[PDB]
């Protein structure tokens, strides 16, 4: 469910160099030409990086400043592609697709029919940190209340209210990277200003890679 | 890069309504336009700037005028709302965003002071958050003391609901303890096309 | 399915007046470009001893080629020319591969391809050795003095990619699988 099958995605060190792969089935490889690499950072386009040839070998890239650091290679006889970034930069920070063209004529232009799901590269010098889960506690007939997921690292979080028995007004809203090297992230609820005082607000906040489990309670305090 | 520019960049439609997405390419070489979704792979509809791929029904065709290459989504469906790119070769285009049009709301704007348990750690973290609006496009300043605040906040803008079609908008105003304790008034003031006034949401530090 | 390809085309047909492009659409950087020349080139090979094999090839006679292909090239982008090394492949591409007398011959172009030609009266920077080598897999080498001796008809070139790659157009040999 289904081809072509990309690596895990990664943290990697500013200045480091990341092998990321590709790989399909004999039947899906002996009918590619090329194997394109593109990539979109988060709020930016689709980007090719550039190409390979399933059969000779040979490479282009889109920019000079591609050409010196990525390298661009494939295994015909376990039908795999590879690509290596050298000089990993904040920049490099994407998500990294590939993609398949069929051996085509020339002038129908680029289409490319199969893809990878994709691999995202996080240039991060920070270091796995627990997060700090703080309340968004209410003070004329809604009330909003929430949670604030303070200096986390890597992605993601889980993000839960009362144990999956909330779900209507429920905004949880995408982790900002700061000036830190730390996400934060504010998970909301609506609900009637009237209810607060009987029902309980408790949020599930799980934070896999450190291993924490948080389960914060938010009433109204003065 | 000269040639390739699209547009709109945000196509406000109903369903059953038909889309008509436009790539300008400086050149005469053939368009292909995909389809892509927030955290999916690139969809191939369409290829040869006319021709639609295996698996792609009749809703979807793609035309050319020159330099004006478009595809246009007839009888819409909810599963075709989402970005589309076109790449001509090597190229792509900048994008554009098909969302569900709807009746314009006014955001629910709520403020949030930084939590004991917070101002026990060394940071203090004032939060606002702007419920269920369309369009998408709302903006937040930040007031302290009545002085505009920027190059301190951080935004963050959730996807667009399935149910009601709003979006909503939270804001972070981070500062330390120490430059905290110095001002009284925090005010967030919020402009929307909702809004014939602006909306300034404010509270008095330390007072419950 | 075997392998074919190579840096210079050797013993084919030749242009009747002018140098030709041939390609199936030549704006498009994975399509492999074909270079047709004019007059032929020749090129003579030299394995004199254990192990030293060469490759000659005339530089007043390559500059004159290589400075007449920039004229033509400039019929497609009328914009200063870069003749440059690939940057990958297999030994086939990267080498000019050929097997001469009984022994299959790689050798390295980084002479022939490392020019920048001008948009005005085409111009340089400011004879040609191509160190070659022989497979030693099957097996130990064989003693002098054998001479190898062709003709270089055609070039297979692939154009470099991107908008962000302004000024000058590159052109690296390789392809590209079969010929015209
Ligand atoms: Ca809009």
């Amino acid at each position: 469910q289904v081809q072509l099958v990309q690596s895990g995605s990664g943290v990697k060190k500013p200045g480091a160099s990341v092998r990321v792969s590709c790989w399909t089935s004999e039947d899906i490889f002996e009918r590619t030409e090329l194997i394109h690499w593109v990539r979109q950072a988060p709020g930016q386009g689709l980007e090719w990086i550039g190409w390979v040839k399933t059969v000779t070998g040979a490479v282009n890239f889109g920019s000079p400043d591609f050409r010196q650091r990525v390298s661009l290679t494939r295994d015909r006889d376990l039908f795999t592609a590879h690509m290596d970034i050298r000089g990993l930069t904040q920049g490099d920070t994407a998500t990294y697709f590939c993609a398949r063209q069929k051996f085509y004529t020339g002038g129908q232009g680029w289409y490319f029919d199969l893809w990878g799901r994709g691999t995202l590269i996080v240039v991060s010098s920070a270091s796995t940190k627990g997060p700090s889960v703080f309340p968004l506690a209410p003070s004329g007939g809604t009330a909003a209340l929430g949670c604030l997921v303070k200096d986390y690292f890597p992605e993601p979080v889980t993000v839960s209210w009362n144990s999956g028995a909330l779900t209507s007004g429920v905004h949880t809203f995408p982790a900002v990277l700061q000036s830190s090297g730390l996400y934060s992230l504010s998970s909301v609820v609506t609900v009637p200003s009237s209810s607060l005082g009987t029902q309980t607000y408790i949020c599930n906040v799980n934070h896999k890679p450190s291993n924490t489990k948080v389960d914060k309670k938010v009433e109204p305090k003065s | 890069e000269i040639v390739l520019t699209q547009s709109p960049g945000t196509l406000s439609l109903s369903p059953g309504e038909t889309a008509s997405l436009s790539c300008t390419a400086a050149s005469y070489g053939h368009m292909t336009w995909y389809q892509k979704k927030p955290g999916q792979p690139p969809k191939l509809l369409i290829f040869a700037t006319s021709k639609r791929a295996s698996g792609i029904p009749d809703r979807f065709s793609g035309s050319q005028f020159g330099k004006q290459y478009t595809l246009t989504i007839t009888r819409m469906e909810p599963e075709d709302f989402a970005r589309y790119y076109c790449q001509q070769l090597e190229f792509f285009g900048q994008g554009t965003r098909l969302e569900i049009r709807r009746t314009v709301a006014a955001p629910s704007v709520f403020i949030f002071p930084p939590s004991d348990e917070q101002l026990k750690s060394g940071t203090a973290s004032v939060v606002c958050l702007l419920n269920n609006f369309y369009p998408r496009e709302a903006k937040v300043q930040w007031k302290v003391d009545n002085a505009l605040q920027s190059g301190n906040s951080q935004e963050s803008v959730t996807e667009q609901d399935s149910k009601d079609s709003t979006y909503s908008l939270s804001s972070t105003l981070t500062l330390s303890k120490a430059d905290y304790e110095k001002h009284k008034v925090y005010a967030c003031e919020v402009t929307h096309q909702g809004l014939s006034s602006p909306v300034t949401k404010s509270f008095n530090r330390g007072e419950c | 399915k075997p392998v074919v390809s190579t840096q210079l085309l050797l013993n084919g047909s030749l242009a009747e007046k002018e140098i030709r492009i041939k390609s199936e659409d030549i704006s498009d950087n994975a399509k492999n470009i074909i270079v047709q020349l004019t007059k032929p080139v020749l090129i003579n090979c030299a394995r004199p001893s254990n192990n030293t094999q060469y490759c000659v090839v005339n530089r007043t006679q390559w500059n004159d080629t290589l400075g007449q292909v920039a004229i033509q090239l400039r019929k497609h982008w009328n914009t200063c020319i870069i003749f440059n090394e690939p940057s990958g492949g297999d030994l086939e591409i990267t080498t000019h591969s050929f097997n001469c007398g009984g022994e299959f011959f790689y050798c390295n172009t980084s002479d022939l391809f490392n020019s920048t030609w001008n948009i005005e009266g085409t111009a340089s920077i400011d004879d040609i050795t191509l160190p070659c080598r022989i497979k030693g897999s099957g097996a130990p080498p064989i003693q002098g003095v054998i001479r190898c001796q062709s003709n270089i008809t055609g070039i297979l070139l692939t154009r470099d990619g991107g908008s962000g790659s302004g000024t000058c157009e590159t052109f690296r040999p390789g392809g590209g699988d079969m010929r015209d």
